[PDB]
């Protein structure tokens, strides 16, 4: 629902979302193939 | 040879009447003089 | 030992730089003089520095209005070898009998 919905919020007010007890899996967010932009800065992006 | 920056030559003539297939004779190679310079070396050439 | 007028210059100091982000390690007994640019998965940078291009090389900023911390340190490492090599820095004494 955070990436696939009907509509999201503005910027004056976005949707705050917290993770957690939960297993997540950033690999297929890198092999999708159609993000324009991935830009991750603090950590490498194939070593989080 | 190259261990510490430490240069070797190991030079030992000997006397041989053959042209291929080197025989099975033994002979000792002694060293003259070392070189301390203390670099790396990853590539040679010989001269003709 | 500390210097506080041999690099403590006023408009900062850009001659030194440390590596902090690469992630070729220097082995002892190496150098590396290679000046690139950090790579973070994709986009191999290595000079071409733009999206996902970090600097590795970060810079100190010696200045003599800074605290004891961030003043430079002329740092100087002599090392030698014991029982490996015939001594020529002795300084040789006399031949006694």
């Amino acid at each position: 629902e955070v990436f696939n919905a009907t509509r999201f919020a503005s910027v004056y007010a976005w949707n705050r979302k917290r993770i957690s007890n939960c297993v997540a899996d950033y690999s297929v967010l890198y092999n999708s193939a159609s993000f324009s932009t991935f830009k991750c800065y603090g950590v490498s992006p194939t070593k989080l | 040879k190259n261990i510490d920056g430490y240069f070797k030559i190991y030079s030992k003539h000997t006397p041989i009447n053959l042209v291929r297939d080197l025989p099975q004779g033994f002979s000792a190679l002694e060293p003259l003089v070392d070189l301390p310079i203390g670099i790396n070396i990853t590539r040679f050439q010989t001269l003709l | 030992w500390n210097s506080n007028n041999l690099d403590s210059k006023v408009g900062g100091n850009y001659n030194y730089l440390y590596r902090l982000f690469r992630k070729s390690n220097l082995k002892p007994f190496e150098r590396d003089i290679s000046t690139e640019i950090y790579q973070a998965g994709s986009t191999p940078c290595n000079g071409v520095e733009g999206f996902n291009c970090y600097f590795p090389l970060q810079s100190y900023g010696f200045q003599p209005t800074n605290g004891v911390g961030y003043q430079p340190y002329r740092v100087v490492v002599l090392s030698f070898e014991l029982l490996h090599a015939p001594a020529t820095v002795c300084g040789p004494k006399k031949s006694t009998n």
